[PDB]
């Protein structure tokens, strides 16, 4: 019962797992794939979101939640549902939202449907404390246990992983997401066009097109970025050979 | 009455009015998402889970499509869903077992009302645990949930033998008739089911 040994020594339950077929060439076809990163600092709630072409075929979306601020301008889940994600979004596209641990698993959940998804997966970073059992979590209002975990949701619109990602608690006031989210999309070969919305300097990555408020540099250009994808490139997956 | 308490019955049928008010209600419906007895989703959304509590907390296992419907069912019947807990499945190495392997079962938790007394805060949203039959839920959340709430009355719907706990009452289908122990309940039902019948 490793909840009765967290309430003995502090240790949360996920301290606990180990260990947490060569899928090597899908990983080096992605990265022959992957365009050239693409980067553009917008203040994103002044910032009219259609000026982002083509549409894209995935959505990585990051908003900055208070409830990332424990020890430390927030987005709110009311900001976040009035951005027009819909209509950026290709006709067949998926987006990963981050949530967090507290109403956003429930707005999220609104918002993917505001925007025109269905959830397919609910994908979990679970923060093991194995470098300070001895902290204890200062609790929202309305929880009831401690949290240590944040949630990812995966939405679909149109016609070798798991769903858990477990790393170490970031020090507190680093907002980071866990690389591996980066890994478990590429993966699925969902297409090439990828926006990351509220990303930073640190998320910038080739395959990408960044977007967020604290971008130190911008090289984003429409019509460059569309000529990554014009024929005889428009389709493909992001895990198949470049085309001669 | 603190040992073990169950009733065969079918809680579409039953008139769970006898049964008093609850600190905690858990539930693990068989969601229409058939291997066996399935409700659909007008019965979920019709079941009298709102008399059940007047201050107190709901947790609700989902899956699938039901991580929708259920928080749809919590927020009809009257609750916030205000944690979600994970479970981690595990073998006995402590290693991990539609577009992703699922290695992880949620359950969601609503609150009701003003509780007050409870122990927000001991245990963590997550349980990690070894799986042991199919469709069975791991033992932990029966010390997490006694941890937050000790000595007080629980009810579990959609349970099978295995899931019977002191201070529980547990409804199925599937179980060994009718066993109570608390008098104001054992009264009730004798009121309301003189003959022993739903
Ligand atoms: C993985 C989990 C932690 C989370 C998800 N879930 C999924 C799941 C799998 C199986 C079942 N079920 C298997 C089974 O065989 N029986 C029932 C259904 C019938 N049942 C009734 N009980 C009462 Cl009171 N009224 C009723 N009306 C009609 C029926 C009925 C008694 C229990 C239990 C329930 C849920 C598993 C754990």
């Amino acid at each position: 019962d490793y909840c009765q040994h967290f309430v003995d020594t502090g240790h949360r339950p996920q301290n606990f797992i180990r260990d947490v077929e060569l899928i090597r060439l899908k990983d080096e076809l992605i990265a022959k794939s992957n365009t050239p990163p693409m980067y553009l600092q917008a203040d994103i709630e002044a910032f009219d979101i259609r000026e982002l072409t083509p549409k894209f075929d995935v959505i990585l979306l990051e908003p900055p939640l208070e409830e990332y601020y424990r020890e430390t301008k927030c987005w709110t889940w009311d900001d976040i549902m009035k951005l027009e994600i819909d209509e950026i979004a290709a006709p067949r596209s998926f987006i990963f939202l981050w949530c967090g641990s507290g109403e956003g698993l429930d707005l999220g959940r609104v918002c993917l449907r505001k925007w025109g998804y269905r959830r397919c997966e609910d994908i979990c970073w679970i923060k093991t404390n194995k470098n300070n059992p001895g902290k204890t979590k200062t609790l929202d209002p309305k929880a009831v246990f401690q949290r240590t975990k944040e949630h990812c949701l995966m939405g679909i619109k149109g016609t070798v992983d798991i769903d858990l990602i477990i790393t170490e608690e970031p020090e507190i006031g680093n907002i980071e997401k866990p690389v591996e989210i980066f890994h478990i999309i590429e993966h699925f070969c969902l297409g090439r066009r990828r926006l990351h919305l509220f990303g930073r300097d640190s998320t910038i990555r080739p395959g990408w097109l960044t977007v967020g408020p604290t971008l130190t540099n911008s090289n984003y250009n429409a019509e460059t970025y569309a000529s990554y994808f014009s024929a005889p490139n428009s389709y493909l997956t992001g895990c198949t050979e470049e085309i001669e | 009455l603190f040992p073990p308490q169950w009733i065969c019955c079918d809680i579409r049928y039953l008139d769970v009015s006898i049964l008093g008010k609850f600190a905690v209600v858990m539930a693990d419906p068989p969601w229409d998402i058939l291997p066996y007895g399935t409700l659909t989703d007008d019965e979920m959304r019709r079941l009298n889970i709102p008399v059940l509590q007047d201050d107190g907390f709901l947790f609700l296992w989902v899956t699938g499509r039901a991580m929708e419907l259920g928080r749809e069912c919590l927020n009809l019947w009257g609750y916030e869903r205000v944690d979600e807990i994970i479970w981690v499945k595990t073998n006995q190495l402590q290693r991990i077992i539609h577009w992703l392997n699922h290695g992880k079962e949620h359950c969601l938790v609503g609150v009701k009302g003003n509780p007050q007394g409870f122990n927000q805060g001991l245990d963590c949203d997550v349980i990690v645990a070894e799986v042991r039959s199919t469709s069975h839920k791991p033992d932990e959340i029966y010390g997490m949930i006694e941890r937050l709430s000790p000595g007080t009355r629980k009810i579990e719907l959609f349970g099978r033998p295995h899931n019977v706990q002191p201070n529980w009452i547990t409804l199925g289908n599937q179980l060994d008739g009718i066993h109570l122990l608390d008098p104001d309940v054992v009264a009730r039902f004798k009121q309301r089911y003189p003959d022993g019948i739903i």
